[PDB]
RNA sequence: AAUUGAAGAGUUUGAUCAUGGCUCAGAUUGAACGCUGGCGGCAGGCCUAACACAUGCAAGUCGAACGGUAACAGGAAGAAGCUUGCUUCUUUGCUGACGAGUGGCGGACGGGUGAGUAAUGUCUGGGAAACUGCCUGAUGGAGGGGGAUAACUACUGGAAACGGUAGCUAAUACCGCAUAACGUCGCAAGACCAAAGAGGGGGACCUUCGGGCCUCUUGCCAUCGGAUGUGCCCAGAUGGGAUUAGCUAGUAGGUGGGGUAACGGCUCACCUAGGCGACGAUCCCUAGCUGGUCUGAGAGGAUGACCAGCCACACUGGAACUGAGACACGGUCCAGACUCCUACGGGAGGCAGCAGUGGGGAAUAUUGCACAAUGGGCGCAAGCCUGAUGCAGCCAUGCCGCGUGUAUGAAGAAGGCCUUCGGGUUGUAAAGUACUUUCAGCGGGGAGGAAGGGAGUAAAGUUAAUACCUUUGCUCAUUGACGUUACCCGCAGAAGAAGCACCGGCUAACUCCGUGCCAGCAGCCGCGGUAAUACGGAGGGUGCAAGCGUUAAUCGGAAUUACUGGGCGUAAAGCGCACGCAGGCGGUUUGUUAAGUCAGAUGUGAAAUCCCCGGGCUCAACCUGGGAACUGCAUCUGAUACUGGCAA
């Protein structure tokens, strides 16, 4: 409706558009986590763990991801290996 | 934000204000967190036209709270004593 | 908002003298006081005992110039007031202004003073005041402006306020045309034939 | 110090938890007869040493499960 | 100083006393209707169709974030009529600025409505497992690069709405890289995580002579605090129905995984078989809740229009996206009903914002003026926006104030009505006479709501700087929608200004005439069938008064649900009689506890409202200062007589 509420539309749609892609990035990378703790492997899941940390805390400080949610990932994950290792 | 400001109490063509600390997205005349003093812009010429807390109003400003044009006037225009 | 009509009609279903045509003559010798208050008059009521306490109320308000909502306004004030509600509610209707002006004998009638005071004749502590109600505190002087000093009515006026009997809570001097209310008159200071418990008791049904 | 209640144990019956019942003695608004007054409560407690008809103290905490906000402090008077 | 507070009557009977119902006298209202209507002040105004909506406004702003120039006005340069001295035209964003666009912030506030919701809500009191844009304090960082994409241009699809394709460009847009804590994870060792510039001014130096460089202001990022706001939990309280007694399988709990900002059956797998319920679950009807309002002596009863706090909803049903915050009134998506446009392929809309329409209804308002004030958004500010708000319009809808004159005046005039025809009454009423001008009308004068903001100085601070900026004084023009304002003065003349109900008893106030169980009246008792104080008219009176009556609704009276504060032999009312569970109550003495109870303290019980003492509007209504109050709840400290617990 005939506004700057047009702007807030084609703004908010471009932003789902960006966010949706980090976020899928960030999920794959949590996905080869604890999908590599599906198998008994300690050194692989460390290094998915390794691989998805900067990326994890980095979308906490960009913004979309509020950052306990940051936190509650790797803990839960380190749990995983030192329930493996 | 919370500012110290102005709310219109008084009655039609004769207006009463009470200096108040609001949440500054509240109404004008609605949710206040504490009132702090007045402002009756005519009330005689008598003694006072105005009170104002200046101890509670320091304090607001210590936590952070602003203060509109109004009240920093009313300030201007009580200063420690007048 | 004001009864405008004949007067001594009022003055005669009440039996009692009013004070409302004060004026030039002596007691009132063309009244028919007593006889007939209409047709019907000759015959003696056999009053009830809500006619007492009505008529009570209503010889009050013929008095003093009231209508029922200012009049019941009266009674809520003096009910609220500390101390005695129907001393309270005589103190109340002698604190008008209009009867001020009457017990100065700056007017003749109650209604001649509420015309002075309605005419802008009148102030009280150097304000002019235009309204009949005003509530006269004591230690105010209340005074007739230089327009309407020196007219024929207040001097008349004065010339039968010797006439009556000269209040104590005043301070009528006539010399400068100004007046002091002093004091709240007491309830033994005034009239004396007024039955107040009757209308508190009216009012309290 | 710390709020809490007494109350005794209404049932027993679940995995590690318990289900107290506390007694208010409050006067009627309208009657003004002092009146007793029920208030059942999901109580948690680890390792479940609190059997039935029992009187356990209790005090309030985060919520541990649906109602259940409340966990003992000290068992007393287990007499059976 | 803050509770000075309580009325009855009519009607059962030939009469009585009692019981008992019905009814009246009071106060109130978002009122409507009937008759009447002068002025002002302050308030209030769709209670019904959460029905459908024409039209106009209700949310924009910033160029001191960025590419840029669509206009407007200048500047520079060129050419021309050339009056060689002024105009016309053109290239240049060069400048003040600015359409469109990117971007930041706001559109979650403000404003509306009460549909749903009987307890995921509200009120009161506790709590822990939290997030928090803008605002504030502290500690520090703010280095170095890259790829894009709008706008723009060129085609192109479409009736339109709206797109598509190919190139170009910027940023405080976006992304890496470095950096890394008193940050996240981890027991540690360690691992890992961010950023953005812009503006004002300037001595010297270096200029690829655009600017580097210095300084100030402002912005960015990280962490820890604060304030505000929000999310979550518990206990108690907050309608009616038992002619609704069983309800519940993610249901109740546990373990583990996931999820959220955060605890949690929030979700899933497995295990246990619980959980709720006669202290009323479940079902059904109704309903937004509260501060409060009305009534009441009070306790209560009814209610929750305005004003303020909370919740819920935004055509209907659902969903998420962006964001600090929404599952979003003037956002997105889908579906549905309706309405509209169409080239028939498809599109568009959402007044329960403010005015306004149509409809519904007994009923409820202007398609107004202004941002001057107060507040909000944006902005460094100027300022722009603001149907919030301030005001104005209409309406006796309420409350309050004032007016319609005042004094005199007996020939007790005339006329009306009654009359025992003597007179009485209307009635000092009118007329006459003498005064006054409130308000309305006319003409002048004229506060206050106006504080700020702008432009120059002077001083101080900062600094390399006597710039720039900030602060404080001083000076100069100014800023009012209301508004021919409030108010004051002058003018002319009583001149423009009184109705409505009632008169048998209750209930204040009486006769005549007309009608004759009719016409009709009525709240109850009941009037009217020929001399009606009850009907209809007249005279007279009574009550209220710019109002007055009727109707609807609430409380009172009603001690006719009785807690205060009732009853049960015969008026209604003792189960047909017992036994007895849950429940209620419990002799007497001592000790302990202190739960009830009592006393004090603290925190809270929002503000307004009620009450008290004051203050301002000429008074009043109204506005307002301080207190009291909010009868409560929680915690701590005590007392231990009574009740309870425990022991004897």
């Amino acid at each position: 409706n005939i506004k700057s509420a047009k702007k807030r539309a084609i703004q908010s749609e471009k932003a789902r558009k960006h966010n949706a892609s980090r976020r899928s990035m960030m999920r794959t990378f949590i996905k080869k986590v604890y999908a590599a703790i599906e198998a008994g492997d300690k050194a692989a899941a460390q290094k998915a763990f390794n691989e998805m940390q900067p990326i994890v805390d980095r979308q906490a400080a960009k913004g979309l991801i509020h950052k306990n949610k940051a936190a509650r990932h790797k803990a839960n994950l380190t749990a995983q290996i030192n329930k493996l290792a | 934000m919370v500012t110290i400001r102005l709310a219109r109490h008084g009655a039609k063509k004769r207006p009463f204000y009470q200096v108040v600390v609001a949440d500054s997205r509240n109404a004008r005349n609605g949710r206040f967190i504490e009132r702090v003093g007045f402002f009756n812009p005519i009330a005689s010429e008598k003694e006072e036209g105005t009170r104002l807390d200046l101890d509670r109003i320091a304090h607001w400003v210590g936590q952070g709270a602003t203060i509109s044009d109004r009240v920093a006037a009313l300030i201007k225009e009580v200063n420690k004593a007048a | 908002a004001r009864y405008l009509g004949p007067k001594l009609k009022l003055s005669r279903r009440e039996g009692t003298d009013l004070f409302l045509k004060s004026g030039v003559r002596a007691i009132d010798t063309k009244c028919k006081i007593e006889q007939a208050p209409g047709q019907h008059g000759a015959r003696k009521p056999r009053l009830s005992d809500y006619g007492v306490q009505l008529r009570e109320k209503q010889k009050v308000r013929r008095i003093y110039g009231v209508l029922e909502r200012q009049f019941r306004n009266y009674y809520k004030e003096a009910a609220r007031l500390k101390g005695n509600t129907g001393e309270n509610l005589l103190a109340l209707l002698e604190g008008r202004l209009d009867n001020v002006v009457y017990r100065m004998g700056f007017g003749a009638t109650r209604a001649e003073a509420r015309q002075l005071v309605s005419h802008k004749a009148i102030m009280v502590n150097g304000r002019v005041v235009n309204i009949a109600s005003y509530q006269v505190s004591p230690n105010d002087v209340v005074s007739i402006r230089e327009k309407a000093k020196k007219q024929s009515r207040v001097k008349a006026a004065l010339e039968l306020a010797e006439q009556r009997e000269k209040p104590t809570w005043l301070e009528v001097d006539a010399g400068k045309m100004e007046g002091t209310f002093k004091r709240k008159p007491e309830r033994s200071d005034l009239s004396a034939d007024i039955n107040e418990h009757l209308i508190v008791e009216l009012y309290s049904k | 110090k710390i709020r809490t209640l007494q109350g005794r144990v209404v049932s027993d019956k679940m995995e590690k938890s318990i289900v107290v019942a506390i007694e208010r003695f409050v006067k009627h608004p309208i009657y003004g007869k002092f009146i007793k007054r029920t208030t059942k409560l999901h109580v948690h407690d680890e390792n479940n040493e609190c059997g039935i008809g029992d009187v356990v103290e209790i005090r309030e905490c985060r919520p541990l499960s649906k109602t259940k906000s409340w966990t003992l402090v000290r068992v007393v008077e287990k007499a059976v």
